[PDB]
DNA sequence: GCATCCGTGAATCGAGG
DNA sequence: GTGTCAGTAGCTGTCACGGATGC
RNA sequence: CUCGA
């Protein structure tokens, strides 16, 4: 029925509220700016809705696994493309 | 004792008759909301930091 | 109906690193 | 592809003034 | 940044 199309919206509202705040605290000490951490944050949340076989063991760490996504991500923006321009 | 120590002025009294919230395990949240807001607040979590 | 708080403004030209 | 804690620096050492903003 | 009328 709907209420299941709706139960993934309430089940990543649910993850926001306690792991978006976080999220962005560590890219921007890794990154000193809070534009492109709130990009990555945004990029890193979307891969997690992409990937549901990371929050379905709600007992594990998920903020975990996050840190991880974002970390390899601002170094893929550390990559040629920043070296000649930044 | 907040009254004990700080009795001899009543701007301190009006304050703690103007305050909002007393308890121990309630204004330690007011405080936790304020300072990082957006974050489940834990009363360990705000006694840590 | 009124205090707070936001936004605005604050000299002219010139040298070198 | 990613998966145990994993969480800014910096900073207030300006001020007069008008009027929309807000309780 | 430091400086001159």
């Amino acid at each position: 029925v709907s209420g299941a199309a709706a139960a993934e919206a309430a089940l990543m509202r649910a993850l926001y509220d306690e792991h978006a705040a976080v999220l962005w605290r560590y890219a921007l000490r890794l990154t000193g700016d809070a534009a492109q951490a709130e990009d990555v944050v945004q990029e890193t949340l979307l891969r997690a809705w992409q990937h549901p076989e990371v929050i379905g063991d709600t007992a594990r760490p998920a903020r975990a696994w996050l840190f991880t996504v974002a970390r390899n991500m601002i170094i893929d923006e550390r990559r040629s493309a920043r070296f000649r321009n930044v | 004792q907040i009254v004990e120590r700080f009795g001899f002025s009543e701007i301190m009294r009006s304050t703690l008759e103007k305050d909002n919230t007393v308890g121990t395990d309630e204004a330690l949240l007011d405080i936790y909301r304020k300072l990082r807001p957006g974050e489940p607040p834990t009363k360990e979590s705000a006694q840590t930091l």
